[PDB]
């Protein structure tokens, strides 16, 4: 079976107006 | 028990993986491959009780586990706003 990486969720960042 | 997005949030699939962007917010968030195979099997209309099954028999994971985390990731999801209460 594959290896297993538990779930895992990132803020990449905040779009915002220029 | 379905398991929806928010209306507002957007995905795209990326060269880093799943990203999740709330389009009220302008928050956007990376998910790795396994958080991102567990909300396209929930968005598909599986429950989790479905999606702990795929893992253990995809993954080197115990049923156990996969469930507590596929709850952990639906919890984050709805923390943060991607995901409907
Ligand atoms: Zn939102
Ligand atoms: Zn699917
Ligand atoms: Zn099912
Ligand atoms: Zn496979
Ligand atoms: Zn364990
Ligand atoms: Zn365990």
């Amino acid at each position: 079976k594959k290896k297993y990486t538990a779930p895992q969720l990132a803020k990449v960042g905040e779009f915002k107006e220029a | 028990a379905e398991f929806r997005l928010r209306p507002e949030i957007s995905v795209a699939q990326t060269d880093y993986g799943m990203v999740l962007l709330d389009g009220r917010s302008g928050e956007y968030w990376q998910l790795n491959d396994t958080a991102a195979l567990i909300v396209q099997r929930l968005l598909d209309g599986h429950s989790p009780a479905d999606v702990a099954q795929f893992l253990t028999s995809e993954y080197e994971v115990e049923r156990t586990d996969a469930e507590r985390d596929i709850a952990a990731l639906v919890t984050s999801l709805k923390e943060n706003g991607m995901a409907l209460p």
